């Protein structure tokens, strides 16, 4: 099974450098090109470049030759991409690919690059309770980093709402709708887990 | 009009994802904007230099088993 | 460069038609096109090479034509997993460029959002914050209107909506907004309201509550 294996995310601060890996596996790593591709959210793709394991050739997108820089090591199969003098414009989720002739085939996991200047901060954590069905919600209020996770009854019991910047800090909200029998009778927990700040907070719902 | 001065190989040619050799040439000439004179197929539409100091990359597809640019003219084997 | 133009930024299509894609290229790319089905939090999935080629694994029901500069994406018998951004990409010469992507949207019958409102807690009250939270869920078409209302008077200050995609389950859409005060100034009114107006009803459907 062809595989591209890239860490999840990296967190950096503006003016800073990134050095990110695209681990290779299933297949002979220097008969294949590999793609560096970057994504930013509701914005058209874009290709940096590509690099042939077998000869080192590396060709770049003149748009990135002042951003990115593209190397690798045979006796790891590994391929890297450097993003230097880092910007806000510079966060986005960065792919990388196998390649050929049919152009981008497999492509790894994507690692997600914050450019910010803001401070690794746990999120407080709100329950909403009304003031048949019943609808509850818990409130995930000033984290930062992306991202959290928010569980009901132990994976249970959804909506997730997407995260907001307010302001240089995420909020965000989860939702989840019981029949009016099992609550207020039977509780009903989110358990909200920041794993950048390493916290995990329950709240329980309570009537009124 | 067509490219009068010398060109100058900015990388050695190399191939491409796509089957194709990729050419970087540096442009030595006065008459920039002109259209560079190729001959051996030409996969770049229309090769032309845009400025003296800028070099551009040149795509062909050789054929099994020599590439002249410009008209001392910049001479390459594959 | 070679500019890939996708026209259409969204397609809505019912369960079961026929929907196409197009891509369109600014120069001639001959065959060296491919088409990339993305769904949220995923990386892309390759469908089509070369234009024509269905990728090995990928259902009959996708489709790639065109050579040149037309390119098109067919999609048969649409079903809720196709939910999806579509892109294109050229290979035909460097540097590589994609088409900006079509999202799919899957239509079916209305859906009336179920909308709940909820005071701030008395966690948030003791930081000296307030958020009055409205949930506005599982409605159909996408198109949704909220407004906020404090003792019957408009609230358009710190008013933050956050859209989902559209739910591949039910092919509904929900909507959270939040109205963000100062415990003081929040204690200083009596009744808030927030309302949805949706193709669902004439008049906006009203959640409401008083603090006394």
């Amino acid at each position: 099974d062809v595989q591209l294996v890239e860490p999840g995310a990296e967190l950096v601060q503006p003016g800073a450098s990134v050095k990110m890996s695209c681990k290779a596996s299933g297949y002979t790593f220097s008969s294949y090109w590999i793609n560096w591709e970057k994504q930013r959210p509701g914005k058209g793709l874009e290709w940096i470049g590509n690099i042939y394991p077998g000869s080192g050739t590396v060709n770049y997108d003149d748009k990135f030759k002042s951003k990115a820089t593209l190397t690798i090591d045979t006796s790891s199969n590994t391929a890297y991409m450097q993003l230097s003098s880092l910007t806000s414009e510079d966060s986005a989720v960065y792919y990388c690919t196998r390649g050929g002739s049919h152009a981008m085939d497999y492509w790894g996991q994507g690692t997600s690059v914050t450019v910010s200047s803001a401070k690794t901060t746990p999120p407080s954590v709100y329950p909403l309770a009304p003031g048949s069905s019943v609808t509850l919600g818990c409130l995930v209020k000033g984290y930062f980093p992306e991202s959290v996770t928010v569980t009901w009854n132990s994976g249970s019991l959804v909506h997730t709402f997407p995260a907001l910047l307010q302001s240089g800090l995420y909020t965000m909200s989860s939702s989840v709708t019981v029949p009016s029998s099992t609550w207020p009778s039977q509780t009903v927990t989110c358990s909200v887990a920041h794993p950048a700040s390493s916290t995990t907070v329950d709240k329980k719902l309570e009537p009124r | 009009a067509m490219c009068l001065n010398t060109f100058v190989l900015k990388k050695e040619v190399s191939e491409t994802q796509h089957g194709t050799i990729l050419i970087k040439v540096e442009y030595k000439g006065e008459d920039a904007p002109c259209k560079i004179p190729f001959s051996t197929r030409l996969i770049t539409a229309n090769p032309v230099v845009t400025k003296k100091e800028e070099p551009v990359n040149i795509e062909a597809e050789p054929p099994f088993g020599n590439i002249v640019i410009g008209i001392k003219a910049l001479k390459i084997n594959w | 460069d070679i500019v890939m133009t996708q026209s259409q930024k969204f397609m809505s299509t019912s369960v079961g038609d026929r929907v196409s894609i197009t891509c369109k290229a600014s120069q001639n790319v001959r065959t060296s096109v491919a088409w990339y089905q993305q769904k949220p939090g995923q990386s892309p999935k390759a469908l089509i090479y070369l234009a024509s080629n269905r990728h090995t694994g990928v259902p009959d029901r996708f489709t790639g034509s065109g050579s040149g500069t037309d390119f098109t994406l067919t999609i048969s018998n649409v079903q809720s997993e196709d939910l999806a951004d579509y892109f294109c990409l050229q290979h035909w010469t460097y540097p590589y460029t994609f088409g900006g992507g079509t999202k799919l949207e899957i239509k079916r019958a209305d859906a009336a959002p179920t909308v709940s409102i909820f005071p701030p807690s008395s966690e948030q009250l003791t930081s000296g914050g307030a958020s009055v939270v409205c949930f506005l869920n599982n409605f159909y078409p996408k198109d949704i209107n909220v407004k906020w209302k404090i003792d019957g008077s408009e609230r358009q200050n710190g008013v933050l909506n956050s859209w989902t995609d559209q739910d591949s389950k039910d092919s509904t859409y929900s909507m959270s907004s939040t109205l963000t005060l100062t415990k003081d100034e929040y204690e200083r009114h009596n009744s808030y309201t927030c309302e949805a107006t949706h193709k669902t009803s004439t008049s906006p459907i009203v959640k409401s509550f008083n603090r006394n």
